[PDB]
């Protein structure tokens, strides 16, 4: 149960500059980023152990993303994963690893949460960049649709009803919530 | 009774 609120708010300003979000909405969003992080992290670890690797790389994040996410989300996630990893690899450094990856979401904390409790695998540098990029992309997608629902309701901020309606009304988000809340 | 999140 990491708080991603500040990073969610930054992504919300990127995609709906003039839209707010309610504290109950922000809680659901954090719950959602946690569930997604765990499901992808869990699957990547299993993939490495099954194929008896001693490390989680962006390859195992990539496979996990392709297994868990519906098709269009998976394609955009893979695109955003590879772009963030590539930016970071040729980055100018002298900045947060997130700033090198061109992301708002925190690479360090994703690194920390990929290692904690493992004891059977090391975490590559690309793996947490790829996964932060994917968390950022799926946040942007949810907030885009949630903010569109707030506008239809003539509201200036996102409330829980907007997240519910954006998820039920979008084929891929509705399908994804099957694997993620379990 | 659900106030806006601000940073």
């Amino acid at each position: 149960k990491e708080s991603y609120s500040i990073y969610v708010y930054k992504v919300l300003k990127q995609v709906h500059p003039d839209t707010g979000i309610s504290s109950k909405a922000m809680g659901i969003m954090n719950s959602f980023v946690n569930d997604i992080f765990e499901r992808i992290a869990g699957e990547a670890s299993r993939l490495a152990h099954y194929n008896k690797r001693s490390t989680i790389t962006s390859r195992e994040i990539q496979t996990a993303v392709r297994l868990l996410l519906p098709g269009e989300l998976a394609k955009h996630a893979v695109s955003e994963g590879t772009k963030a990893v590539t930016k970071y690899t040729s980055s100018k450094k002298a900045k947060t690893r997130s700033s090198r990856a061109g992301l708002q979401f925190p690479v360090g904390r994703v690194h920390r949460l990929l290692r904690k409790g493992n004891y059977s695998e090391r975490v590559g540098a690309g793996a947490p960049v790829y996964l932060a990029a994917v968390l950022e992309y799926l946040t942007a997608e949810i907030l885009e649709l949630a903010g569109n629902a707030a506008r239809d309701n003539k509201k200036t901020r996102i409330i829980p009803r907007h997240l519910q309606l954006a998820i039920r009304n979008d084929e891929e988000l509705n399908k994804l919530l099957g694997k993620v809340t379990i | 009774s659900d106030p806006s999140w601000h940073p």
